[PDB]
């Protein structure tokens, strides 16, 4: 539904991780399925072989936090500048807490039921790919 | 080039930006607009060292590398009680609790 | 132009109205030049004010955005404040 166009037209891309995170590049195949690629260390660049009309998205390789590419969510091939978005203070706080607490132990933190469910609702690529149908 | 500050006196903290080239006296005029106190009744400090009016904020140590949005630099403020200046006093913020065992 | 945000312990935080309006809760509460937070401590409200300046500076930038730092000790309380403030 939100897939890559099978152009067969080679396009040279340079993925630049202009973020403090380890980036996981995700290619959406011809069937809309997300295909992960080898991870980019914090301030690193990589010359990659892609194709015109192919769809890409970049997430944090560990936590799956969403990243921007050339100030937007999706990249269509060329420079792919992967940056942190200005996350909300809530999302940023959830990120830090998730990074300090084991999923099982989230119910042991003295906070409201809504916040437990906010921590449990981890970032996901499939969930993101569904929000992008509207 | 902007610089990000916390202007602090007692339990009062002003959050403002200024140019590296802005002078100490120009910052005093900013405080004046907010706290309704004239530069002559003001004294500004960096780490409890009194800053000269004519010196720029860069010369005073507030730079892009030191005074960031997410981590602003602290400028100390003191008022005059006609005459004599009050001693610099910055009330420390509230203390956070002991880290939960579950987040250690 | 500016607004006063008073914490649970009387610390008064003077911030630009544009910045304080980042919080939907504050935006609502401001319709008065002062807002009292009977629940948020100073160590929490100061980092919120920092978030406001960080958000206004980095929103729609094209450069490189730095990570917003959060100490482990504040993480839990800041989460509750951010959740309350629609931040
Ligand atoms: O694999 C590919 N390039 C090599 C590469 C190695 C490491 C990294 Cl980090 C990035 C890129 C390309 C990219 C995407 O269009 C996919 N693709 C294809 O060559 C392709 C084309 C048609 C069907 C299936 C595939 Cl895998």
């Amino acid at each position: 539904v939100l897939r890559s166009v099978n152009s067969r037209e080679p396009s040279q891309v340079i993925f630049c991780n202009r973020s403090p995170r380890v980036v996981l590049p995700v290619w959406l195949n011809f069937d809309g399925e997300p295909q992960p690629y080898p991870t980019l260390p914090p301030g690193t660049g990589r010359r990659i072989h892609s194709y015109r009309g192919h769809l890409w998205l970049f997430r944090d390789a560990g936590t799956h936090d969403g990243l921007l590419v050339n100030q937007t969510e999706l990249f269509v091939p060329i420079f792919a500048n992967i940056t942190l978005p200005v996350y909300t203070l809530k999302e940023r706080c959830l990120q830090v807490v998730r990074s300090l607490v084991k999923p099982e132990n989230y119910r042991r933190l003295d906070i409201v039921r809504s916040l437990y469910e906010d921590l449990e609702d981890h970032p996901n690529v499939q969930k993101d790919l569904e929000r992008l149908t509207q | 080039m902007d610089v990000f500050l916390m202007i602090r006196r007692h339990k009062t903290t002003i959050f403002t930006d200024a140019k590296e080239s802005s002078t100490v006296f120009e910052l005093k005029r900013i405080v004046e607009g907010i706290l309704k106190r004239p530069p002559d009744e003001q004294r500004l400090y960096k780490d409890d060292q009194l800053l000269d009016d004519g010196k720029t904020l860069g010369e005073c140590g507030f730079t892009s590398q030191t005074a960031r949005p997410q981590a602003p630099a602290t400028v100390g403020l003191a008022f005059r009680a006609d005459d004599t200046f009050e001693a610099l006093c910055i009330e420390p913020f509230s203390s956070p609790p002991e880290l939960p065992d579950v987040m250690k | 132009m500016y607004v006063k945000l008073i914490s649970s312990d009387g610390h008064e935080f003077i911030v630009k109205r544009e910045h304080a309006l980042t919080s939907g809760t504050i935006k609502a509460m401001l319709s008065t030049n002062e807002v009292n937070f009977r629940e948020i401590p100073s160590h929490v409200l100061s980092k919120v004010c920092m978030y406001f300046t960080y958000k206004v500076r980095y929103t729609n930038s094209s450069t490189e955005i730095p990570e917003f730092p959060i100490a482990p000790e504040i993480a839990l309380e800041l989460l509750m404040a951010a959740n309350f403030l629609d931040c």
